[PDB]
């Protein structure tokens, strides 16, 4: 018999490492269907912000307009969503873009020549030769230009190379950054890699003590198999550190003396962020999306 | 075609149905080709077992009453081949259930004693898994090949 | 042409690690493998991204119809 | 209230009234497998499964066959009501362990 | 009610390239001419060589519409034995004078019992339960 309160009794969480970008946490005594659901939402549902409409005024660079526009879209912006409302597609462009729906980023770079002794460095030989993500100047407009006062729009990674130029060439554009989801375009992904790995199980059938224990220990990563003494059997110190290479099974002396399985209930999640939200926030929102999905169907009329 | 006489012809004479047997030798020219043949050898194998949840899923996965696949207006299901300890269905039982829901209820089940491409020696000692046996529309012996 | 923004396979930003990689090979005199490790590229997909990058843009730029000679 | 989301396929619904197929738009395995799992925990549900007619068309079909004293509509309503409570349990335990850290 | 009951001695347990099934070769401890060949799911009910198995054939368990999963307070004939299988009789073979051998199928898992007196009780029925103890 399974109850939602009986699940609360057995369900456990274990945080191994929680960095500013990546969090490694475990979900103990939960079903595959729930663990897989969170991973799917933490890569599809999770949305973000980024350029969408690049308006070019001039581009004398070697990099084609389409390519340069696509590169700006790919550059992640250190912009927290919820600050922006969702844009409506049916009404025209004059009503479509507002101070609540759109963020404007301008790029105005002109390359010139500089006198220096000559292989010679491009930063020495020319001025404004390399166009970086940091060169996308934030332009606040309309009703709210005070809401982004203590929050300036800056790309998450500024040193990203956008274009390379030679004297005479120029880039003049107005990029319209909007709110979108990762399912539409990868340029909206919030997390890098959200994946889980099942806890490896090493079922030792025989004691296999002695020099064979030292041979068995070399088949698994260093911090997995621990030996007490020459006797006292051969135990598993940390089965979590195992890579699951099945190296132990390709030896006649161990092929029948050991079994390699898993703990179906135990999940080892690894979540790295793109930079917009913290890895915890991304997981929390994933659980909140699954709950909201079930809630939306609960308060809904079952037609026909 | 732009008229009903030409429609009727393309639906009853030149269609694609009434063409299971070529008139050259009266042999079949219709059947599954690669993944399905390899899938069948595995699904109808003795080692293939399925839980109530798994079994019913495989049934509705291929038979949808709403698309008019059924002949009984309710998906009929066979009892498990293993009752105790855990209720389990065999792979061959899925093949029996698919026929039980697609063949007419008014007519009796199919009776056929055929053979397989895979010799009994491959399935171990004393197996009869080469002899394809259908008794009252029930796969009781043998796997299903390209044959 | 230039270093791609993000790894084709997973999506880890690689565009900021091209010039830094050449500095680890020139000044630091390290091997290809250790240089990529210091940049924070452990997945072989992210590893090949920079390691296998040609950078034809430097060859392409030498043809400039806007400056004499 | 939007009527396109949930629809009762009368061409498969029992005259009265345990077995019946439901068709949900803009849904797949995500809700599908989770919902049939919860519906199957019901002691009155005889048969339950989910089926996606085709990947290109945004449809999700869920069949609920029960024993007596409960309609398929009630079994679906219980399934949705239990999944909501299940998610509350997950959300409550996660908040507690964040503080416990 | 019951149709057959006897205690058998296992002489062979062969997997035969199967990870979960085994072909059991047995002989009756009471009757001399009685022999058994049965496929069992060794994963659930393991059988070892030189073992005493109480194999029993029953018609039902003491009119049913369909099988239902167990629910609190349900009593069955299966509660007395460890491993229970449901199958059908498909072939009736006669071996020389007085000896008769029956063929059963528990969904691919085949059984071949050889005897003489069971000709009356053992009949080709689309419903025959096989129950094993110890
Ligand atoms: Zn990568």
């Amino acid at each position: 018999e399974w109850n939602v309160e009986k699940f609360k009794k057995d369900f456990e969480v274990n945080i191994s490492s929680l960095d500013a970008r990546e969090a490694n946490f475990d979900l103990i005594n939960i079903d595959t269907s729930i663990a897989n659901a969170f991973r799917r939402i933490m890569i599809s549902e999770v949305p973000s912000v980024a350029a969408e409409y690049v308006y070019f005024f001039n581009n004398t660079s070697v990099i084609q307009d389409e390519v340069l526009a696509h590169r700006i879209g790919l550059v992640p912006l250190k912009v927290d969503p919820d600050m922006l409302t969702w844009v409506d597609s049916n009404l025209p462009d004059d009503e479509k873009f507002t101070d609540e729906n759109t963020i404007v980023l301008s790029l105005n770079v002109k390359c010139t020549r500089n006198p220096d002794a000559p292989s010679t460095d491009p930063k020495e030989l020319y001025n404004n030769a390399h166009v970086y993500a940091r060169d996308l100047k934030f332009e606040p407009q309309g009703r709210q230009s005070t809401t982004f006062a203590d929050c300036p729009v800056v790309p998450a990674d500024p040193d990203i190379l956008l274009a390379k130029l030679r004297p005479g060439q120029e880039i003049s554009l107005k990029a319209h950054c909007i709110l979108g989801i990762g399912g539409d375009h990868a340029k909206f992904s919030p997390v890098s890699t959200a994946s889980y790995r099942l806890l490896p199980q090493i079922n030792i059938l025989q004691p296999i003590k002695g020099e064979s224990a030292r041979r068995f220990q070399k088949c698994f990563p260093p911090g997995v198999i621990g030996i007490d003494e020459g006797s006292d059997e051969a135990y598993v110190k940390d089965a979590r550190k195992d890579t699951v290479s099945r190296e132990v099974l390709r030896y006649e002396e161990f092929a029948d003396k050991v079994k390699l399985g898993r703990v179906r209930n135990h999940f080892i999640f690894n979540v790295e962020s793109a930079g917009a939200m913290t890895p915890e926030e991304i997981f929390f929102k994933s659980v909140r999306i699954l709950k909201n999905k079930a809630e939306y169907l609960k308060n809904c009329p079952i037609t026909q | 075609p732009q008229n009903e006489n030409a429609r009727a012809e393309a639906l009853n004479l030149a269609n694609t149905d009434s063409q299971y047997l070529t008139p050259t030798s009266g042999s079949p020219v219709r059947g599954l080709i690669q993944d399905h043949i390899s899938a069948g050898v595995w699904l109808t194998s003795k080692d293939s077992f399925f839980t109530r949840e798994q079994y019913q899923q495989y049934i509705y996965g291929c038979i949808r009453p709403e698309d008019g696949h059924t002949t009984r207006s309710k998906i009929v299901t066979l009892p498990p081949t293993i009752f105790k300890p855990y209720p389990l269905w065999t792979g061959k039982q899925i093949i029996t259930t698919v026929l039980l829901n697609v063949t007419p209820p008014d007519m009796p089940g199919i009776n056929l004693i055929s053979k397989n491409k895979i010799k009994n020696e491959y399935w171990g000692k004393g197996s009869l898994e080469n002899e394809v046996l259908f008794k009252d529309g029930a796969l009781l012996c043998g796997i299903l090949d390209k044959s | 042409m230039i270093v791609p923004v993000r790894c084709f396979s997973c999506g880890k930003v690689v565009g900021d690690k091209w010039e830094s990689y050449l500095n680890l090979l020139q000044e630091d005199e390290l091997d290809e493998g250790t240089a990529l490790s210091r940049l924070g590229l452990k997945r072989y997909c992210c590893r090949r991204m920079i390691l296998t990058h040609v950078d034809l843009i430097e060859k392409f730029l030498r043809y400039n119809p806007l400056e004499k000679r | 209230p939007d009527r396109e989301k949930i629809k009762l396929l009368t061409q498969a619904t029992s005259e009265d009234g345990t077995s019946a197929s439901f068709q949900i738009v803009e849904e797949d395995h995500t809700l599908g497998n989770a919902l049939r799992y919860v519906i199957m925990k019901n002691p009155d549900v005889e048969f339950c499964g989910y089926s996606i007619p085709h990947p290109s068309e945004n449809l999700l079909n869920i069949r609920i066959q029960t024993y007596g004293e409960t309609t398929a509509v009630d079994a679906l309503q219980k399934g949705l009501k239990d999944l909501m409570d299940l998610c509350d349990v997950v959300e409550s335990k996660f908040t507690e362990k964040i503080k416990s850290m | 009610n019951t149709l057959f009951d006897d205690i058998f001695q296992v002489s062979e347990v062969d997997p035969g390239r199967y990870n979960k099934v085994c072909r059991i070769e047995a002989a009756s401890t009471t009757q001399d001419q009685c022999k058994l060949t049965l496929d069992i799911n060794v994963e659930l009910f393991p059988v070892a060589a030189q073992d005493s198995l109480t194999v029993t054939i029953a018609s039902s368990l003491n009119a049913t519409r369909s099988w239902r999963p167990p629910q609190a307070g349900d009593r069955s004939l299966a509660d007395d034995y460890d491993y229970v299988m449901y199958g059908t009789a498909y072939k009736f073979e006669e071996v020389s004078k007085d000896l008769i051998a029956v063929y059963y199928s528990f969904g691919g898992l085949l059984m071949r019992l050889e005897g003489n007196y069971r000709n009356l009780n053992n009949l080709k029925q689309e419903n025959a339960y096989l129950l094993i103890r110890r």
